């Protein structure tokens, strides 16, 4: 994640393609997420 | 972690202001993904001193 | 041919295309030009 | 041997291998009442016949992705994959779109759809994908 | 759909009336105030 967030995030600025595409394949996995936010067991972020 | 990576994924203030509908995309997508109250929650979570 | 429509559906809403995307065009352009000449080099000829 | 094409009615068909039954279920709307769409069962059709009205969904038009980008912005075309297309209901005459209301209890994050008058919207537009690689 | 439909012919999906006699008596359901509770049919025609 924190690869990711170098990845995204440059300068003081947010680039908008890898931006985009980090948060495309985060939707596309949704186990990348981590328990709390799964669909199925819906734990929620401040209970977790 | 991965929250800060979302809130640097979040489109800029120039494109959300601008209207884009990527931006717009985007953020909805964020704002689906991670709820107000659990935000709150968590920034009202009681440390230890 | 879908990469060059997906090219025009970009510039169609833009007025003038910039010369970056002229050089591209011309490129891909020249490349179409390469693969129609291979296909017409093909078929030239009674090769049914 | 044939593929679908632009104004070409269409019933959205899905299974689901619930209780060893591998059962047939198409996706309804009654457009007028209950906008939210749900899956009525075809598989069981000699008991009880399934309504079809409701089912029906006639596809208005396919399109690219960059050339619908285009159109928001602002023939029978074979859908090809890749491709967003518009799906309009045959009673309703509503367009099947992806409404931002989530009744699903069992997950927060999961959106419904349902019926929305005008294809205004990109909520109505649905791309597909190539499910198999094949 | 088979998209095989003929032109002008019936296929299946399009409500229609049957018109048993030679026009003006098509089969309908009983009345709505009825006592048959709607369970009937008759080919009463005319207005209906």
């Amino acid at each position: 994640l924190d690869f990711l967030r170098f990845a995204v995030f440059v300068n003081g600025e947010s680039v908008e393609e890898n931006a985009n595409v980090v948060v495309r394949l985060l939707i596309r996995k949704p186990e990348c997420f981590g328990p709390a936010l799964r669909g199925e067991g819906g734990s929620g972020l401040l209970a977790a | 972690a991965l929250i800060d990576l979302l809130g640097r994924c979040a489109p800029e203030m120039h494109l959300i202001q601008a209207g884009k509908g990527e931006a717009l995309r985007i953020r909805a997508i964020l704002r689906s993904l991670v709820p107000l109250d659990d935000l709150v929650g968590i920034i009202s979570l009681p440390l230890q001193i | 041919q879908e990469s060059i429509s997906d090219f025009y559906w970009y510039y169609s809403g833009k007025d003038v295309i910039e010369e970056q995307g002229k050089r591209n065009f011309s490129k891909a352009m020249s490349v179409a030009k390469q693969v129609f000449n291979s296909l017409t080099e093909y078929i030239q000829g009674p090769c049914t | 041997v044939q593929f679908l094409r632009t104004d070409d009615e269409v019933v959205l068909q899905c299974s689901a291998t619930v209780l060893k039954e591998q059962l047939k279920l198409c996706l309804a709307a009654e457009g007028f009442g209950n906008r939210l769409c749900f899956l009525e069962p075809t598989s069981n059709a000699q008991n009880v016949p399934p309504d079809l009205a409701i089912c029906c969904f006639t596809l208005e038009q396919s399109l690219s992705v960059r050339a619908l980008q285009e159109m928001l912005a602002n023939g029978h075309r074979t859908l090809l994959y890749g491709h967003a297309i518009l799906l309009r209901h045959a009673h309703s005459r509503m367009y099947l779109s992806c409404l931002t209301t989530s009744r699903s209890m069992t997950d927060k994050l999961a959106f419904d759809v349902g019926l929305q008058e005008d294809a205004t919207g990109e909520a109505c537009w649905w791309t597909m994908h190539p499910a198999s690689k094949q | 759909i088979c998209s095989c439909c003929e032109e002008g012919y019936v296929t299946g999906g399009h409500v229609l009336r049957l018109f048993h006699g030679h026009m003006d008596e098509c089969l309908t359901i009983s009345a709505a105030d009825s006592d048959d509770q709607r369970r009937l049919v008759y080919y009463e025609g005319g207005a209906v």
